[PDB]
RNA sequence: GUGAACGGUGGAGCAACACCUGAAGGAAGGCUUGAUGAGCGUGUUCCCCGCAUACGCGGGG
């Protein structure tokens, strides 16, 4: 259907891992149910949902960005909104002159097609090892290729299944290279790291025309670029 | 009494023709529902029939300028600039139905019953502002007739039967002029801009909040964008002014009007500077008088009308206002 | 065999002449389409959820 982006602007750069930090810490006291559904928890406990997250933080060159995908994404970031933008509000104007926080918000929509020639399409900051298993893929090009044909296509199905519009399950993906090679931490100061690549290039023979996440930690703020923009453009 | 006054547009002229037209990013006004529409409202346009092809005469459109907007612009340089600095000078105070009667021919929304007697209309005749412009409650006739703002244009060949067969634009004359509105409390950026604003960031920041629950749901917030259609600019124009048995007095009065024409703005859209003209010529009786000091010739209707200007009481505006 | 049986209501004839809905009337007044999500930090085994039923597959932050 279509997705939802409301930008928010502190008037200094913050990273999507800690802005989701940061809004778990700032409303933790008080609305704590409006969290559990910015955070995709469980209704009864504080872990998070196994599934599609449908409320994902992404960058901002001036802030945070926020990501809501369907009619109850959508939903959630509408009654999510102000109160968030008060409690930055009153973050921001606790410590300093005060800032003035700006936003924006759009609703785009997701669409897809098949077409008989393969398309160019790149992705920045996707994580893709998690356990041995996937580094074991990832030592040797011919299995890690497959595997990484394989996680491309199931997040395409999986985020289409989770939008609730129906894809063509006739794609041929290829994946031609990744410029560098990463590690992302979940935490700060812990020593688990996880590997990730970096602009990363994938060639699909459909076309896509809306906002598509592939990979893993979704939430978190990796591996999602808008399809829109890169169509036509270099 | 026949008058044509050939006009020049320097800035685009838009007199909004009334009805809620829509617009697509290009082109396409009043699209099918569903496409986006933004709302349009386009230039005032006459259909006019028109040589088509060889022998087939269509009703085709061709924007002009509303002949009632002209009269009464005619009628309100006439006023701002002649009469109301001739009741200055002489301390002459018109009433508020005199003025507003001098300005719209009417006091009140409702004409009386009865007719003005025969010597009132004689007066009022004799007058050159009463003659050129009637009304009032008792309904004077006017001796001034005042056309449409053709353009001279294609569509306008059966109308220019006489004169103009030169100067034939064959194209369309519009261009659609897209504005935006934007909101200042969305773009201000700094809160060294906001030490001004009383309340501080916190109230620009709730109104930010207002409008973030506008955008998620009818108090119409802000930051619309719409386009209206304009006539482009650079166009050569033709105005008719006929005159009915006129006193020399009300011809040099039109003439005293048409003289300053320029200042003033033939359209709407006053703050985007649309209407601003020059006129390259001015005929009297097809007799060529303009010049770019004004009006050469026609020195018997300018002396005219200034022996009319000296004598000119209020009390000519406060009688025939004033209703039975 | 009806106090019955018979029997054309017909013809002629203009609803005509004369008469103006039309006089007065501003589509206006305000508004930056540029402003955008787009290119920049993490060096290794730790949590929880399903399918199984543990031989392992899938995934969450």
């Amino acid at each position: 259907m279509f997705v939802k982006q409301v930008f928010f602007d502190l008037g200094a750069r913050i990273h999507a891992d800690e802005a989701r930090a940061l809004v778990a810490k700032l409303l933790d006291d008080t609305q704590p149910g409006l969290v559990s559904a910015l955070m995709n928890y469980m209704p009864a406990s504080k872990t998070s949902k196994t599934e599609f997250p449908l409320v994902q933080f992404s960058n901002f060159n001036q802030g945070f960005a926020l990501l809501g995908f369907g009619e109850v994404g959508a939903q959630i970031l509408s009654d999510a909104t102000p109160i968030i933008h008060d409690a930055m509000a009153k973050l921001f104007a606790s410590r300093g002159q005060g800032v003035v926080v700006q936003v924006s918000s759009r609703d785009v929509p997701l669409s897809c097609e098949k077409r008989p020639y393969g398309l160019q399409y790149t992705v920045a900051k996707m994580v893709v090892q998690k356990k041995h298993e996937h580094r074991e893929r990832l030592a040797n090009p011919e299995t890690g290729k497959v595997f990484l044909e394989g996680l491309f296509l199931r997040s395409l199905e999986r985020q289409a299944a989770a939008v609730g519009m129906v894809l063509p399950r006739d794609l041929v993906v290829s994946f031609k290279g990744a410029e560098r090679v990463s590690s992302v931490k979940l935490r700060p100061d812990s020593t688990l790291a996880h590997g990730s690549l970096r602009h990363a290039v994938f060639e699909v023979n459909a076309r896509l025309g809306g906002l598509w996440s592939v990979g893993f930690l979704l939430s978190k703020g990796f591996g999602h670029i808008n399809t829109d923009l890169q169509l036509g453009q270099g | 009494m026949q008058i044509e006054v050939t006009v020049r547009n320097i800035t685009p002229i838009f007199s909004a023709a009334p009805g809620s037209n829509y617009i697509t990013i290009d082109g396409t006004i009043n699209p099918p529902p569903g496409v986006s529409r933004f709302p349009l409202v386009r230039t005032r346009m006459m259909y006019v029939a028109a040589d088509v092809g060889d022998g087939v005469i269509k009703s085709v459109p061709l924007q002009i300028v509303p002949g009632n907007t002209m009269r009464s612009l005619l009628r309100r340089t006439m006023l701002k600039h002649v009469i109301e600095p001739a009741l200055v000078e002489k301390g002459n105070k018109l009433s508020i139905g005199a003025y507003a009667t001098a300005y719209s021919g009417n006091a009140t929304g409702n004409p009386d019953g009865v007719p003005s007697s025969f010597d009132e209309i004689a007066t009022m005749r004799a007058h050159p502002f009463i003659g050129l412009f009637g009304g009032g409650p008792r309904m004077l006739e006017g001796r001034l007739m005042v056309d449409s703002l053709y353009p001279i244009h294609t569509n306008a060949e059966r109308i220019l039967g006489a004169g103009y067969e030169n100067e034939m634009m064959s194209g369309p004359i519009t261009q659609v002029v897209w504005a935006r509105r934007m909101d200042p409390i969305l773009n201000l950026g700094s809160s060294e801009d906001v030490e001004v604003i009383n309340g501080g960031a916190v109230a620009a920041n709730g109104w930010i909040q207002d409008l973030l629950a506008n955008s998620k749901a009818n108090g119409r917030g802000l930051k619309a964008f719409n386009a209206h259609e304009v006539v482009i600019p650079g166009l050569k124009w033709v105005w008719r002014i006929s005159l009915d048995r006129p006193t020399d007095a009300q011809v040099g009065l039109v003439l005293l009007a048409l003289n300053k024409m320029t200042n003033e703005r033939i359209a709407g859209g006053h703050s985007k500077d649309y209407g601003r003209f020059v006129i390259d010529g001015v005929s009297l009786n097809g007799e060529q008088v303009w010049s770019q000091s004004g009006i050469t010739g026609g020195e018997q209707y300018f002396d005219a009308v200034a022996e009319a200007i000296d004598g000119l009481s209020s009390k000519e505006f406060e009688q025939f206002a004033q209703s039975a």
